[PDB]
RNA sequence: UGAGUAACGCUUGGGAGUGAGAAUCUCCCAAACCGAUUGACUAAGGUUUCCUGGACCAGGGUCGUCCUUCCAGGGUUAGUCUGGACCUAAGCUGAGGCUGAAAAGCGUAGGCGAUGGACAACAGGUUAAUAUUCCUGUACUUACAGUUAGACUGAUGGAGUGACAAAGAAGGUUUUCCACCCCCAUAAUUGGAUUUGGGGAUAAAUCAUAAGGUGGUACAAUAGGCAAAUCCGUUGUGCAUAACAUUGAGUGAUGAUGUCGAGUGAAUGAGUGAUCAAGUAGCGAAGGUGGUAUUAAUCAUGCUUUCAAGAAAAGCUUCUAGGGUUAAUCUAGCUGUAACCAGUACCGAGAACGAACACACGUAGUCAAGGAGAGGAUCCUAAGGUUAGCGAGUGAACUAUAGCCAAGGAACUCUGCAAAUUAACCCCGUAAGUUAGCGAGAAGGGGUGCUUAUGUAAAAGUAAGCCGCAGUGAAGAACGAGGGGGGACUGUUUAACUAAAACACAACUCUAUGCCAAACCGUAAGGUGAUGUAUAUGGGGUGACACCUGCCCAGUGCUGGAAGGU
RNA sequence: AUGAGCAGGUUGAAGGUUGAGUAACAUCAACUGGAGGACCGAACCGACUCUCGUUGAAACGAUAGCGGAUGACUUGUGAUU
């Protein structure tokens, strides 16, 4: 078998996770599948404890991660992670975002996810 | 005279030969008269029906039929000049375009020898012999070369019209007619008093030692690949069949149609021209 | 690949149409045999 | 002559945007054997305004009612686009 | 039954909305591929598949509120575009006529037949769907009538032009491009910003000017051009660094107080709001200077060389014939009238065509962006376009595609099959053999990055310095040597198992053929050979080039032969 | 029969001009010229090899290589056996 697809490439799954993070920060709610909630979640925890700080090197760590969304740029939505989000959780051990399973989806039956920022 | 040609192509080698057509030819390039100017529809080896006829022809260049005066006889009595050796694509001798006195133009066999500039003239009295002079065939004295030889009297030239082609005359006959003319091929023939010949050999000469050095300036030329006998299937011919390289294996060669035509006379014997023929290349009629 | 059937609307009427097939006794004995069988579509000229 | 040439007018949105705006575009149906020159006769024979020009268009026939049990062909139309000069409108309906 | 098994035929994430129901529909933001193409214009073909609204019986390899599916309505505007009313090529038809048991075959005059020739329109705007067609602006062409002025008008016929091959290289002018300048928006919290990004246009037609290109110019005689000729052809004379005739890309002025234009950007109304409305209507600045040792288009149906010697007719010009003379016709101007028929939608193809399929196949031509690059190669993108019509998981055996593999390096195998090495540019160097052309990119080696300076029109190069394990740092680029067999070579061949030593080829030889030629298609007419003429044609065999080709005429075949026998 | 197509880059024949040379030829050197069934290599044409597929995507193809690529070339339209 031959002329077969790409598929979920390396380079394809960080990309993946690059449009997920960038969207669960400007919005502040994804609903996804559950396999791809917990793998977004590992850089959304890691992104919001590095913003911490707010130094330009922590900017130029973050911008490989963020993508541009429709309710922020790419350079609003900084201003939005260092001033908004990222500030509130200042003294959390971790933790900030939390995953819960909604119903099967009518056409595939996968167990869908919602991708929320923990208050 | 021939010109070689030195290709340096490091594909094969060709020792390839042409006509030189600079100091034979008048003007290199091709302007023929558009007056007597027809074009020719290649036939292709074709007949009426569509079928193919005669094998190995298709696939030459086009050409226009440039029209030649054969005949010589409308304007007789009228000075002609020569004014261009040409070169004509429909025939291996060279064509000059001559001028008549009254005006008119033609085209004519050019004789070899003949440069521009020199004079012709054609009638049925003795005129005078000098190259390119067309005269019916009973005042020219023996032994003088003579080209365009009229088979039908009043009629047009036939015989010996190829490049370097000519024809000796052999005294008369007794009968009073069928002047004697000793052709090319060895062959003598009786032809009447009132046939009118052009003295002179043919132009070009040296077209026997044009040297083809390639497949496609055949193929160009108008020849297509003829395939042997031998190389046949059982069916199309009779040399085919076999297993390996066979010989012949019949009693002797044979036509693709089936018959023997090697050594056979193939010559219709009851024709009202066999007692005009003196010898047939090998002996007596 | 280049199949066998290339359309063409010039080809098809000039071979298997109406005036085609009245040039010829053959032609005309075929449409008669088609007339017998009551073929809707006599020829290819009634397309539509 | 006869004016058998003048079937029906049609009204649809193309017609009433030309239908507007100085110069009328009255837009009819016609014979189909018809020409421009015996369209322009009949409207001069059965109006009484020389039209300024006319444009003739061709609608070929085409399947209708694809997969009713009976399937059938369109009818052919030829339509002719008169247009009266500047300032003059003539109605359709009442004379 | 196999069996709910194989398969579902190259493309992701999210937000909002509709809806009874959404991975699949709409919008938005990204993301990934195409970008000598999945982009745009059309020929052929397809024949309504095009636009709007509605529906989800059936079809869509899943789903579906959605579709190239179905229903209802609507959509294709020509004196100038593509073809007829114009002309012919191959070829077809073909009154008479020829040939033939019949049907029919051949064929003259005529008539058809484009893939060719001749012929008058360009720019912008507009609808959901058409636009050299509708609208605006500015033009042109052909007919008919009246009129004014001038002129003798001159074809169904003659002549000229129309009218032409392949390859190659120079010029002229516009361009591409470069530099400057003008105009518009921008001035940036992540360390520094004194900048960043974009645009700089106008056609057909009329008038004037045209770089040049092509070919000698007038006068006089004529017996030739189915009659005639003042035209053509031919022959003389004079002048011929030029004149005369014809043609000619470009330039300037009107066309243009127009149009287009980067950008700016509503109102009105829908809606709960945002948003739509729409980034729509409207507004809309600059709209230029110089160079070029770089580019493509035109002049150009121009020029040179070579042999394989390179369409016809219409049309245009001209000539008399023939008709006028108290006229007709033509030319130029003005006024008015008219310009017919068919096509015009959409697709033009990893979904509209030919392949039965929304099939990894095939299908003429035209436009061709930037960077590096010889390049239309290669990598990434621009204008533009798509979301490969089943998904989500997991990362067992096993399979396909790739990547890598320490030491050895063909030990593997029928065989180095396959894979691997080399690869671009520049600088050195290059043997045996040879038909002196080649071998040859032989073999074998070296350099390539960045900065400064010198070099140039630009370079290339040169000198010094710096960094890395590595510098055409990625993509795209020949592995080589030696001996032998066959075929000289370039080529052709069994569509879909054999591309080869087979076929062909240039060359050699034999044989037949004197023209109503031999040979060949048919039954014959007719035709090919050939509008050719022994330096030509047909057939058999061999297959560059070099050296050679020996003996046998008993049998067979072929040619000739006196008589004699049958 | 009538049209169209072959990106780009190399090699540098015949011939001609000039000079030396020859008693005059021959010959040699420079320049010009741009020929080749020439060379490398895209579109284009073809199909030599491995693998995959063999109830296929496909009643003959796909990827990676491969041969020709100014000519005995390729191709569109029309006619014809
Ligand atoms: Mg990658
Ligand atoms: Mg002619
Ligand atoms: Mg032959
Ligand atoms: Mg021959
Ligand atoms: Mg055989
Ligand atoms: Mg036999
Ligand atoms: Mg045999
Ligand atoms: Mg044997
Ligand atoms: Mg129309
Ligand atoms: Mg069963
Ligand atoms: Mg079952
Ligand atoms: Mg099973
Ligand atoms: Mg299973
Ligand atoms: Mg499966
Ligand atoms: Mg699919
Ligand atoms: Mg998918
Ligand atoms: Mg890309
Ligand atoms: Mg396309
Ligand atoms: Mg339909
Ligand atoms: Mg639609
Ligand atoms: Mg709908
Ligand atoms: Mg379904
Ligand atoms: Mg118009
Ligand atoms: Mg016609
Ligand atoms: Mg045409
Ligand atoms: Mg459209
Ligand atoms: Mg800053
Ligand atoms: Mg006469
Ligand atoms: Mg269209
Ligand atoms: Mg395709
Ligand atoms: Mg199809
Ligand atoms: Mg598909
Ligand atoms: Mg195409
Ligand atoms: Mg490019
Ligand atoms: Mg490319
Ligand atoms: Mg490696
Ligand atoms: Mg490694
Ligand atoms: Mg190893
Ligand atoms: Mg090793
Ligand atoms: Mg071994
Ligand atoms: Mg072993
Ligand atoms: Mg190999
Ligand atoms: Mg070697
Ligand atoms: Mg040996
Ligand atoms: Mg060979
Ligand atoms: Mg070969
Ligand atoms: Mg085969
Ligand atoms: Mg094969
Ligand atoms: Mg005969
Ligand atoms: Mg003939
Ligand atoms: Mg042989
Ligand atoms: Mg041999
Ligand atoms: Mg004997
Ligand atoms: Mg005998
Ligand atoms: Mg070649």
């Amino acid at each position: 078998s031959y002329i077969n697809k790409p598929g979920k490439t390396s380079a394809w799954r960080v990309m993946t996770v690059r449009q997920q993070v960038s969207a669960v920060l400007a919005y502040g709610k994804i609903e996804t599948t559950l396999k791809k909630a917990k793998n977004t979640q590992k850089r959304l925890d890691k992104l919001i404890t590095l913003a911490k700080v707010d130094n330009f090197n922590n900017r130029r760590q973050v911008k490989k991660w963020l993508l541009n969304t429709n309710l922020f740029d790419v350079d609003q939505l900084m201003d939005h992670l260092f001033s908004k989000v990222a500030p509130k959780y200042e003294k959390t051990p971790g933790g900030y975002s939390r995953v819960l399973k909604l119903g099967p989806r009518r056409g595939d039956a996968t167990e869908m996810a919602i991708l929320q920022l923990t208050d | 005279p021939i010109k070689k040609i030195i290709s340096r192509s490091n594909s094969g080698i060709h020792h390839s030969t042409v006509i030189d057509y600079k100091k034979l030819l008048t003007t290199n390039k091709n302007k023929p008269e558009k007056s007597l100017l027809v074009t020719l529809k290649k036939h292709g080896g074709r007949n009426n029906q569509g079928k193919i006829t005669v094998r190995h022809q298709g696939g030459r260049n086009k050409r226009k039929y440039r029209i030649i005066d054969f005949k010589r006889t409308h304007y007789d009595n009228i000075e002609a000049t020569v004014k261009s050796i040409e070169y004509d694509p429909n025939r291996s001798c060279f064509v000059s375009l001559i001028t008549y006195a009254n005006g008119a133009k033609s085209y004519i066999i050019s004789p070899d020898g003949i440069k521009v500039g020199d004079k012709i003239l054609a009638s049925e009295h003795p005129i005078d012999i000098k190259p390119g002079f067309s005269m019916p065939l009973a005042f020219i004295p023996e032994g003088t070369q003579v080209h365009n030889i009229e088979l039908h009297p009043k009629g047009g030239g036939q015989i010996a019209r190829s490049a370097g082609s000519y024809a000796r005359i052999l005294g008369q006959d007794e009968t009073g007619k069928y002047v004697i003319l000793q052709l090319l091929s060895g062959e003598t023939r009786k032809f009447l008093k009132e046939c009118r010949a052009t003295v002179g050999v043919v132009s070009n000469l040296d077209h026997n030692l044009v040297v083809i050095g390639k497949a496609g300036r055949n193929r160009h030329r108008g020849i297509r690949p003829t395939v042997r006998g031998s190389a046949m299937n059982p069916n199309d011919h009779p040399h085919g069949g076999g297993e390996g390289r066979s010989p012949v294996g019949r009693d002797a060669p044979r036509t693709p149609w089936g018959k023997r035509h090697m050594g056979v006379k193939t010559r219709n014997m009851k024709k009202a021209s066999t007692n005009l023929i003196i010898r047939n290349r090998k002996g007596e009629q | 690949m280049k199949r066998t059937y290339q359309p063409s609307k010039l080809k098809r009427a000039k071979t298997h149409g109406f005036l085609a097939r009245m040039a010829t006794a053959s032609g005309r004995k075929v449409l008669k045999l088609r007339r017998k069988k009551q073929r809707a579509q006599l020829t290819v000229s009634s397309e539509r | 002559d006869v004016t058998n040439v003048l079937l029906k007018p049609v009204l649809t949105e193309k017609v009433y945007f030309n239908q507007m705006g100085e110069t009328k575009k009255y837009v009819f149906v016609v014979n189909p054997k018809a020409s421009k020159t015996r369209v322009k006769l009949a409207f001069e024979l059965v109006y009484g305004i020389k039209p300024l020009k006319v444009n003739t268009l061709i609608r070929k026939p085409t399947t209708i009612r694809g997969g009713s049990r009976f399937p059938g062909l369109s009818k052919l139309e030829k339509l002719a686009v008169i247009t009266l000069p500047k300032g003059i409108a003539i109605s359709v309906t009442g004379e």
